[PDB]
């Protein structure tokens, strides 16, 4: 539902 | 604010056994997750920063991992120094915020 | 346990994974821009996905009510095809691309960029108090996007643009200790007066105290009113023509007369920091990646080769030991040190814009 | 490298203390400092911050108004002014430092002064 | 009848507008009033603003403009369309009342007036070096929707709607031009000694220029050439006037006068843009989007002029030199007036103008 | 379908 | 206001023809001129138009390359040299004029000049 | 692409005084730009309206046109024996301007 502009997020470099 | 829910509050445990503490971030804050370990009568010990950064001087025991907002911090081979209070921070957002704290007993 | 920075398009349908944001320049290499870029290949119809590595001299805000003059120069530009891959791309993969590529499957592909040796570190110039917002400013970025060829415009529906800083630390090394002596006699009098000042350390961090050993040797008539020692910041902007920058970041002035025919020794402590320096325009600030708040921007470090390797700003710090003495007469000593971070474990719009910055600033 | 923290003592309900924090071994622009609280019985609790670099103080909701932080640059020290002193203000106040580049937690702790309403 | 409609990006947000050009009548200009279609339910705690923005603007229409750039907004109007403001500055127009009768209930007007003192919509053409930026006076709508005014508009959720300020010829003609100017030699009492003079005051986009070229030459020096030249002057004024001058029309035949012989000839010009396309600083009438417009219409302003001078100033003369043998050359300018008939200071400030004089002056 | 940027067209004013 | 038509005629297949439009009344900047034509028992069909204002010339997609439409600015004629008439390009070729400024419909059309071939 | 101006009908007949409708669909949402001609036979066509409602100087008032979004018609209110002629659509929003194929009317 958010409409807003993503942003800079961060994840697990695995599976 | 950021609440740091950690689990267990408290935990008995032996020499020789594996802890895990818990730490889970309502919002999610990036790897700017702390460890302290306070001894009764005493003032806190940083033991890992950034989530899995060992602070220099830590006996190596002691481990920092992270899955998402998830952060646990575990103790390989557990000895009769180790039995204290545990404390986990978020510093990521002002205020930083801390665990409610997980005593380990013998 | 390591982790990969990843932001997404406005529409989701493309993700760009960077291991790093700052990128550092080792004097003879700068770190590897590698990525990983996910698209949805169904979404794209007949179109690419392209990424670049632009770094651009820019004036004024980000926004579009600008109000005022503007400028941009893109001091280098690099264009990767990500998707449809490139024949032969530039690097096998690395290691952290090839476990990106594994968790994310056959929609995700690498791009490779390569930071030129000459260009310059992210610096930014303090917007004034009456500006509304603009700064110079040489920002890295990195924008995917999805289109046709490079020539058609790209879309904010789609593109997702991810800020990156080139950076350099404290060479391990240590330099050699500054020592400036400069000495002013009279017209008639055959004594000289004469000073020298030194710091300890070539290198400071930042936040470290600067000790300065000031020695007056005044066998002279005329009297030393006091003593001054200031910290000065020099952005030299390099876009065709060099103008050089002075900013005054701390001053530490003691009322210590000094006698005719008597000599002086004291250590001054000095210490530059941004709480003081909120108000002054011009002041270079290193590279942010958003509105945070950055320190003082880290002296620019060259290499031996002469080449060119101007462009942008380049920051240096001297340390100014200046004696005021009754009927003028001042004399003044420069002590240039490298301000850094330790290692962690002739086109008219150009010109019109050099007369704008000297306008500005000088 | 020390942090040596003394003031704290018996309060009435409703007055003043001021806490000093002397810091040792490193220098107070590098550096910030931060005011930690543990009620007894109670786990850690961030009352207050200061960046000296930055000319940045803040403070937590629960003491925002009533308390104030300041430093001592020249003498490397730093204060905790607690005014207004309530019950919920009864605590152990622990001075931490951190590094200013950058946070990597509170690396040196003081020794704690007990504070009582 | 029909109404313009733009939609935002993400369809939450509707602009309907009458028109898309706006007259000046030389007292009053045509009032800029609307209708927007929101979503309340789309905008859970957000207000809907309408700007009316006309901003003296350098530089193309995109963001990666490489090079210098410059913007100055000449007015600014804003509007809170949702909620509706209590005491909104005049009744609903017909057009109006139909377009919120016919959408319903999210539906909301917005009105704006132009002061009388603005420029129109106009375009200066770039040159061929510039890589398509352009100095030029533009007239915008903007709706979006934000908590405040001071909040930055988002491109999913906010529309844009060019419009154009626009001028038509003056029902009542002008005063025909005429124009003489004589050049007598230093020893000679004869004097030599032209008239020229274009038949109207006011000419269409397209219409010949018929100028009648008159020389006396009673002198011994021989005309050696008679060249009629259209001339466009752009005025752009900021801070400083500046007036550029760019010929947009030469008609130059070999007719030379014998000296003690009068002469007369009926030149035909006529101005337009297929031979001016690489000329930089030529005064073009405002765009939409990219659309092919012609010569800019001169600019007609009121007698009440105690400022009345922003953006650019069109203005176009005629004029007719003669080259004359031993140096010696006459001239005499014809303004006209070139329209459509009506249908039925900062440093930033002061580099730019700089650079503005410096490019194409 | 339309993810392309909305262009201006025009409506009747009726109904 | 005419637009007086000289041109059409017999012309062998492959062969090549020139019109020309004579107009009056009308400038040939402030006004465009096109050319229609329309085949036997067929409708009307635009080939050519220009405006020598601008400078452009547009075509038909089946008359691009083969026809080049010019203009006489001096003598207000417009002209339509057909090059390779082939057996489609058989019609009644109308010069219509439509204003520059702006576009409003062919308000003034000639009178046609048939074209045939063989 | 080209854009299609599907006129209909082909034919029709009619008679004096009848009100005659002749409809016209362009294949891509066009805007105003429809014009209508009446081309006798053995005649150049003849402008009637433009801008798909606007009636040409001189022509008579018993001609007007109207749009309903991509749907142009023609009406005839009072035909009159001058009327009995070929009508042709145009659409000129776009390069090439195309027309519909007709719709002769007869008697």
């Amino acid at each position: 539902s958010k409409t807003f502009t993503p942003s800079t997020t961060d994840t697990s470099t695995r599976k | 604010d950021i609440q740091m829910t950690q689990s267990p509050s408290s935990l008995s445990a032996s020499v020789g056994d594996r802890v895990t503490i818990t730490c889970r971030a309502s919002q999610s804050v990036s790897s700017a997750v702390a460890w302290y370990q306070q001894k009764p009568g005493k003032a806190p010990k940083l033991l890992i920063y950034s989530a899995s950064s060992l602070y220099s001087g830590v006996p190596s025991r002691f481990s920092g991992s992270r899955s998402g907002t998830d952060f646990t911090l575990t103790i390989s081979s557990l000895q009769p120094e180790d039995f204290a209070t545990y404390y986990c921070q978020q510093y990521k957002y002002v205020p930083v915020t801390f665990g409610q704290g997980t005593k380990v007993e013998i | 346990g390591t982790r990969v920075f990843k932001k997404s398009s406005p529409n989701g349908k493309l993700t760009v994974y960077l291991g790093k944001r700052d990128f550092v320049d080792h004097l003879d290499k700068v770190d590897p821009v590698d990525g990983v870029v996910l698209v949805d290949p169904d979404y794209l119809k007949d179109r690419k996905v392209f990424v670049t590595l632009t770094v651009a001299f820019r004036y004024g805000r980000e926004d579009c009510d600008v109000l005022g003059l503007s400028f941009r120069k893109d001091l280098f530009i690099a264009n990767y095809q990500a998707f449809p891959p490139t024949p032969n791309p530039p690097r096998p993969p690395t290691r952290l691309q090839e476990r990106l590529l594994r968790k994310l499957g056959q929609h995700a592909h690498p791009f490779f960029f390569t930071i030129p040796q000459n260009l310059p570190s992210s610096v930014t110039l303090q917007p004034g108090p009456e500006d509304t917002g603009k700064a110079l400013g040489v920002d890295f970025e990195i924008r995917a996007f999805v289109a046709k060829s490079l020539e058609e415009k790209s879309h904010k529906r789609n593109s997702v643009r991810l800020v990156i800083r080139k950076v350099q630390f404290a060479p391990e090394k240590p330099g050699p200790q500054p020592s400036a002596e400069t000495t002013r006699h009279f017209l008639m009098s055959d004594r000289s007066l004469h000073l020298e000042a030194s710091l300890d350390k070539e290198l400071y961090y930042h936040g470290e105290p600067l000790n300065v050993n000031v020695h007056v040797t005044n066998n002279s008539t005329k009297t030393v009113k006091k003593i001054k020692v200031s910290v000065r910041q020099y952005a030299d902007i390099v876009l065709f023509s060099t103008a050089q920058y002075k900013v005054p970041v701390a001053q530490v002035e003691q009322d210590d007369q000094v006698s005719p025919s008597s000599t002086f020794s004291k250590v001054y402590t000095i210490t530059p920091f941004l709480a003081n320096n909120r108000e002054k325009r011009g002041l270079a600030l290193d590279g942010k990646l958003k509105h945070e708040d950055t320190n003082l921007a880290s002296s620019t470090i060259v290499k031996e080769g002469a080449n060119k390797e101007v462009l942008g700003i380049l920051v240096s710090y001297r340390v100014k030991v200046k004696l005021v003495v009754s009927r003028g007469g001042d004399v003044s000593v420069e002590l240039p040190f490298v301000l850094m971070h330790p290692k962690p474990h002739a086109t008219d719009d150009d010109i019109v814009f050099e007369d704008f910055a000297r306008l500005r600033l000088k | 490298v020390q942090l040596v923290e003394s003031g704290g003592g018996l309060v009435q309900p409703g007055g003043s203390l001021r806490l000093s924090c002397a810091a040792s071994g490193f220098n107070v622009y590098s550096s910030s400092i931060h005011w930690v609280r543990q009620a007894p019985g109670k786990g850690l609790e961030w009352v207050a911050s200061i960046s000296s670099y930055y000319g940045y103080t803040y403070y937590a909701d629960s003491v925002k108004g009533r308390f104030t932080i300041s430093a001592d640059t020249s003498k490397n020290t730093a204060y905790l002014q607690m005014n207004s002193l309530r019950a919920e203000d009864t605590a152990v106040y622990y001075c931490a430092r951190s590094r200013q580049f950058w946070y990597s937690g509170l690396d040196y702790w003081g020794q704690g002064t007990l504070v009582t309403v």
